[PDB]
């Protein structure tokens, strides 16, 4: 119950879901210093579901998480994740946050996947916005299940069935 | 025991000591390639000439190392005049030094390497550096020579390393290498062509360049990226 | 000056021989170094017949009988030598205009070369 | 210049009085007549208690007389209409089985936060000093982290077909104490100045 | 009560818990209760090379960068005692100067889109670009930069660099005087902001502010004037001051700093030249690279400078600095290996924060949002 | 007061009539000036002939430890790099990697030059491990990119441009006003 198992329905509301994408930017590193930039002001995001930029899960379902974190965080981050509706998609924005860039600390908490399951990688630190946006073309036709690996295998249309949802 | 002072500070070491160990343990220093650990020193590398005081200066810069000790001695190391000398020695020392570095695998080993840099530079605050008086051809010759199942030789690394022919001399007692030409055109050679030594093998770390490398394990890794493991061995009984 | 140019023209022809020598007598052949200035050539103009700076012939245990080297591009003093090893003969390749390339003031040629193959190879026949 | 009334005080109190070329000095103090010394200071006209750096000198080349150390930075802002631009260090050895020292909470607001810190990070209780809790780590790892006996906490990096490389012995780096693959060092390798 | 302002909101996004004891409908004090982030940076650098370092410290300052990675720079310098060619002394400040309209720029953006009106932020922003993309010419990076370097920055100018800068500066007045224009009238701004930020200069250096705080309380405290160094004083250039501690100046003196920051540039560009772009002495500075070709000890030097990285002799140092957030400097012990035996950052923005639960007396609910987002927080300062 | 809530108005209302100044992506090429940083590239001589020796430089550069590398010798009749030591893996980790520059700086080679690339993000963690195959100066994408390419069947793109090539890369010719 929620779009799927008829021709139609799972087209019609995959267009829906993957054109009307909410970006929720889980700052706490540079990323959101170029994550402002990477909304306005050169490129837009408008074009792409996105009025949404801001912080409620009760307002997005696209977890950005963006930027090097600590211990303190995962629990944290891990409860912000629960505390959003049930399909739910996991960009694990830039090097800082992805496997920990270079820093190899007690402090810091390297591989951010897991502390949430991931399905969208995207590194550099910085990146270009633009890489962003390239990421996000990626996680469209990725929920699209029009993708797959680098070794040609298919994977499920979410992020959030590869650890519990909720 | 023999009132040495080196330039600053003063110890007590008994007689029939080399200059050379008592700066060392006065916490001066020196730049050093002939003699070694567990072998008789030779003049050769030339490179622990220092000036002395007794008051007066040796009018020849004796090593130290091959010098013994004298009472109310005075050892002069950071001489103005030593370290130019220093440089000089070092870039005489360049002239057919062939340049290999990144392949050299010698590198984090290459202690010729890091006397260089330590002791080195030119004689001028300087505006505009300078790198050398040389620029002619070098010397080009041997390498690639496999010496053993276990060692390759390229000759031209050798800075005329007297060490492994002076170890077989000293330590086995068992002799199979020798300078062969003369004068620039001299080279080590062996002609047993593969050594039948029962020790050999640590002619691989005595030699102060890489022109004795473990073939085995010859471009496969890279000096400082080894774990250096301490450990006991128990394949003989010693 | 200019030299440069048929001086590594001629050192390439000599190679040339080295290897002819060597398959001829089925000898073995052994390139021994190339050019520091193409390593750390990067960008910078190359333009050099070959690559290679330094070979050899060897008796077939990896000792050379003979070596064979070319002088680097701004490394004055250009010449080419030749050393046989064990016998102090160090042979100095001048390139003299008007004339060809000169063995000491005696042009050489790849005969001259080959006899003193042979005699190397032969006589000092260290395998 | 305002320094100078406390120098020839210092040179009469017998206190050390280290000074680098580069024109930083320390004044090496007891942690006794510290807090006194520092409450005349301010008196005498010291604007600003910029630093409170803490220093653990658990592995050094050279013997002090304390592992743990505490360095102040005091200045006098001339800009403010008091102040000459007076600014100096003093730095007060500290035993590593007392980690006390009487706070300077009372002479600046300032100290509150920083000696929170160097509780922290090296272990001292800074007497007289109102809550201690960490206000920028964890509270789950113990161990005054931050000391050099402390761990350095690294993972190995993962490539193709598993293959790793483990950071602390991947590192060509050294310290002084360190002696890499050498057998001595001296020259440049053993440190390097100029004048000229 | 006491309220729990967690971490990462609404888009204030330092990891702020805050314990705000209230009346129900005023601030009494806040309880800050921060420190949810720290990596400890001043830890890991003892196990970096020098070279390295510098990697760490454009990497705690979202703004500018290329102020920590100066006094990083210039501490090391000056132990060892190097000097810096007079090119590559106007080029740093010309890119500090850069970086710090840039750090204005993203100040004031941060400043509209935190609360009141929204937009304007987008044209401060249009500017942020402008900027970028200078830094993007010249150091092939956003920002993040290495493109200064132990004796100098470690190589030449763009030639593009200059016409593009000339353009910039001529359309900048005009815009910074139109975000200006937004601010001192709009009689809402008044209400809004004059009479919130309080706090005495007394009390400001008893808590430890620093300028453009101090400065913001028109207590006139440059570190450039005060412990002149490079550069600076052989230019022109004068203080901007407020006269008390409130959001409302605060915010003006900021533009008035743009303006003195153009000037800067403005003086630079006619003190530009050709120059070596580094300290020639290869002792301590790696070697050119088009001379490997060349000589061994050239081979040899590099090799080693790359790997091992020099010796700098036993020493402690500290440089006092002024950065855009305040006062910045390195105390820095090395006891003469490959690495530091300690990296003590001094960071401002992290002092600046003791005085919150003392800004922040008797405040006024949602004024306190304000309160915080005027004193400018960049989370590295205090997290570390 | 009053007289600039107009103002503000007046000069916004100029803006809206303004034809913007964004660009769109990815329908007109990134702006990107020669020195930026993007993917390495591995080059090689007009020799055919990898520059590359396993020079290895950057690996104590690279502060994240990005590199893994296995070297071996050139094959003397055939080298692979007319050296005789090469890479025999060279891997990177782009999940960490520096791209420290100082990484090109270090290598002797010159192997290693950034790219424009930045089109790389990937659903799977060991995926992104690029291969000394994707790191070349003979790639036409990033591996993405290209592996969307075959499924697909379409062409490349990579909707960067510089004003012209850097000097250091002298191989591949990417877009560059003239190309997208
Ligand atoms: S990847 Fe780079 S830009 Fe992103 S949080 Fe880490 S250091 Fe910052
Ligand atoms: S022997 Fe030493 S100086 Fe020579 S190439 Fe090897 S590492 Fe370099
Ligand atoms: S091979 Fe090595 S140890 Fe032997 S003489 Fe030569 S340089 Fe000295
Ligand atoms: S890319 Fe350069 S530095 Fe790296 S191994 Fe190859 S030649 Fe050496
Ligand atoms: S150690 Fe060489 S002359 Fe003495």
């Amino acid at each position: 119950r929620e779009g799927i198992l008829f021709t139609t329905l799972e087209k019609l509301v995959a267009w829906g879901r993957s054109n009307s994408l909410w970006p929720a930017t889980f700052g706490l590193a540079c990323c959101a210093i170029e994550m402002m930039a990477s909304t306005d002001a050169r490129n837009d995001l408008a074009r792409f579901g996105s009025e949404v930029f801001r912080a409620s899960p009760r307002q997005a379902d696209v977890m950005i998480v963006a930027g090097r974190l600590s211990k303190k965080m995962a629990p944290v981050m891990r409860r912000v994740w629960e505390q959003m509706p049930d399909p739910k998609w996991v960009i694990s924005m830039g090097a800082c946050a992805s496997s920990g860039g270079m820093f190899n600390n007690y402090a810091i908490v390297q591989n951010v996947d897991s502390v949430v399951p991931v399905d969208v990688y995207v590194p550099g630190c910085p990146p270009r916005p633009e890489a962003l946006i390239y990421a996000v073309m990626q996680l469209q036709k990725k929920v699209r299940g029009q993708a797959y690996n680098e070794r040609g295998e298919r994977l499920p249309p979410v992020a959030a069935w590869k650890r519990t949802r909720g | 025991m023999v009132r040495v002072k080196v330039n600053d500070r003063i110890v007590e070491v008994p007689p029939g000591t080399s200059v050379m160990d008592a700066v060392f343990h006065a916490g001066y220093d020196v730049p050093l390639f002939c003699s070694e650990k567990h072998l008789s020193p030779i003049g050769a590398c030339r490179m622990c000439l220092v000036r002395i005081g007794l008051i007066q200066w040796q009018p020849k810069l004796a090593a130290s190392c091959v010098t013994a000790v004298a009472d109310g001695m005075v050892v002069d190391t950071l001489s103005d005049v030593v370290r130019e000398a220093q440089a000089g020695m070092v870039e005489f020392t360049l002239l057919n030094h062939p340049l290999d570095c990144p392949t050299c695998d010698k590198g984090g080993a290459c202690e010729l390497q890091d006397r260089t840099v330590e002791y080195g530079l030119y004689e001028k605050p300087l505006e505009l550096p300078v790198y050398t008086r040389f620029e002619f051809t070098r010397r080009h010759v041997d390498k690639h020579h496999p010496l053993s199942p276990f060692v390759i030789l390229d000759r031209e690394r050798c800075i005329h390393c007297k060490r492994c022919v002076r170890y077989f001399e000293e330590v086995p007692g068992d002799e199979v290498l020798d300078f062969i030409e003369r004068g620039v055109h001299t080279f080590i050679g062996t002609m047993d062509f593969g050594l039948p030594s029962g020790f050999s093998g640590n002619i691989t770390d005595i030699c102060p360049v890489g022109a004795l490398l473990d073939l085995t394990a010859r471009f496969r890794a890279r000096n400082w990226e080894m774990e250096e493991t301490p450990t006991t061995c128990a394949l003989c009984p010693v | 000056a200019s030299s440069e140019r048929e001086l590594y023209e001629a050192w390439v022809e000599l190679l040339s021989w080295m290897r002819e020598y060597a398959q001829a007598k089925g000898v073995r052949f052994e390139k021994e170094a190339d050019f520091p200035d193409f390593i750390y050539r990067m960008e910078r103009p190359y333009d050099l017949p070959t690559t290679i700076m330094t070979a050899s012939l060897s008796d077939g245990l990896g000792e050379p009988f003979l070596l064979a080297d070319v002088s680097p591009r701004h490394a004055k003093l250009k010449r080419i030598g030749l050393r046989l090893p064990r016998a102090h003969i160090h042979l100095h390749a001048h390139y003299e205009p008007g004339k060809g390339l000169v063995t000491g003031k005696i042009p050489l040629t790849k005969e001259r070369f080959f006899a003193l193959a042979d005699r190397a190879r032969e006589a000092l026949a260290f395998a | 210049m305002r320094l100078e009334r406390v120098l020839e005080e210092a040179r009469a109190k017998g206190y050390p009085i280290e000074d680098n070329g580069l024109g930083n000095l320390w004044v090496v103090l007891p942690r006794e007549r510290f807090k006194e010394e520092m409450a005349h200071y301010k008196a005498m006209g010291f604007n600003f208690l910029a630093d409170i750096v803490g220093l653990d000198y658990l592995t050094y080349p050279d013997p002090r007389p304390e592992r743990f150390a505490v360095v102040y930075e005091l200045v006098s802002l001339p800009g403010w209409k008091d102040g000459d631009g007076s600014r100096f260090f003093v730095r007060v050895y500290v035993p590593e089985e007392d980690p006390r020292l009487p706070t300077v909470t009372d002479l600046w607001g300032s100290a509150n936060f920083l000696e929170r810190e160097v509780y922290d990070l090296f272990g001292i209780v800074f007497e007289g000093h109102p809550d201690l809790r960490k206000i920028l780590t964890p509270e789950d790892l113990e161990g005054h982290p931050l000391r050099k006996d402390y761990p350095l906490g690294e993972t190995p990096t993962l490539f193709r077909e598993g293959r790793y490389i483990i950071p602390a012995e991947f590192r060509a780096a050294l310290t002084g104490k360190d002696p890499g693959l050498t057998f001595y060092k001296g020259g440049s390798r053993k440190g390097y100045r100029s004048l000229w | 009560m006491t309220l729990n302002v967690g971490p990462q909101h609404p888009s204030t996004h330092g990891v702020l818990r805050l314990m705000v004891t209230l009346s129900g409908e005023e601030v009494l004090e806040v309880v800050p209760h921060i420190g949810y982030l720290h990596t400890g940076f001043e830890k890991t650098m003892e196990h970096r090379t020098y070279l390295q370092n510098i990697t760490y410290t454009p990497r705690m300052d979202y703004l500018h960068s290329f102020a920590h990675d100066l006094a990083y720079a210039l501490a090391v310098e000056k132990l060892l005692g190097a000097v810096v060619p007079p090119r590559a002394e106007t080029i740093r400040v010309i890119l500090n100067e850069l970086s710090r309209l840039a750090s204005h720029l993203v100040f004031l953006g941060t400043g509209l889109l935190d609360l009141g009106a929204l937009t304007p932020f987008f044209y401060a922003f249009r500017e942020r670009e402008t900027i970028l993309d200078l830094f993007e010419w010249v150091t092939g990076q956003r920002f993040h930069h290495n493109y200064i370097r132990i004796g100098g920055v470690k190589e030449d100018l763009p030639e593009e660099f200059v016409p593009e800068l000339k353009k910039l500066l001529e359309v900048l007045p005009h815009r910074i005087d139109e975000y200006e224009a937004l601010f001192a009238e709009s009689p809402i701004f008044y209400e809004r902001a004059r009479g919130v930020g309080v706090i005495p200069p007394e009390v400001a250096i008893d808590l430890g502010l620093t300028g453009g705080s101090l400065r913001a309380s028109g207590v006139n405290y440059d570190v450039r004037k005060a412990y002149p160094y490079s550069g600076y004083e052989t230019y022109t250039f004068d203080v901007p001051l407020g006269e008390r501690g409130d959001v409302f100046d605060r915010m003006l003196v900021r533009i008035r700093e743009m303006r003195e920051s153009v000037k800067i540039i403005k003086q630079a560009l006619e003190r530009l030249e050709p120059g070596p772009v580094r300290d020639p002495n290869p002792q301590i500075t790696p070697p050119p690279r088009h001379l490997l070709e060349t000589s061994m000890e050239a081979v040899i030097y590099h090799f080693k400078h790359y790997t091992e990285g020099f010796h700098p002799p036993k020493g402690e140092v500290y440089v006092p600095t002024e950065s855009a957030r305040g006062e910045l400097g390195y105390y820095i012990v090395s006891d003469g290996g490959s690495m530091p035996y300690r990296v003590k950052v001094r960071a401002p923005s992290f002092v600046n924060l003791q005085s919150l639960p003392y800004a922040c007396k008797g405040e006024q609910v949602p004024d306190m949002v304000a309160i915080i987002a005027s004193l400018d927080p960049v989370m590295g300062d205090v997290d570390r | 007061t009053l007289k600039a809530l107009a103002q503000s108005l007046g000069i916004t209302l100029k803006y809206l009539f303004s034809k913007p100044v964004t660009v769109p992506y990815p329908d007109a090429p990134v702006a990107l000036k020669p020195r930026f940083h993007g993917r390495h590239v591995l080059t090689r001589h007009p020799n055919g002939l990898e520059k590359c020796i396993g020079c290895s430089l950057c690996a104590a550069a690279c502060p994240a430890y990005a590199i893994y590398v296995e070297p071996a010798e050139n094959d003397p009749e055939n080298p692979v790099s007319a050296g005789e030591r090469y890479a025999k893996v060279y891997e990177i980790n782009m999940l960490r990697c520096i791209f420290c520059g100082l990484c090109e700086e270090a290598c002797p080679t010159g192997a290693i030059v950034l790219g424009y690339d930045f089109e790389m993000a990937d659903y799977e963690y060991s995926d992104l491990v690029y291969g000394k195959e994707d790191m070349l100066v003979d790639v036409v994408g990033t591996k993405p990119q290209r592996r969307e390419a075959k499924r697909t069947g379409k062409p490349v793109k990579v909707g960067y441009v510089v004003p012209y090539v850097r000097p250091e890369l002298e191989g591949f010719k990417a877009p560059t006003e003239g190309g997208k």
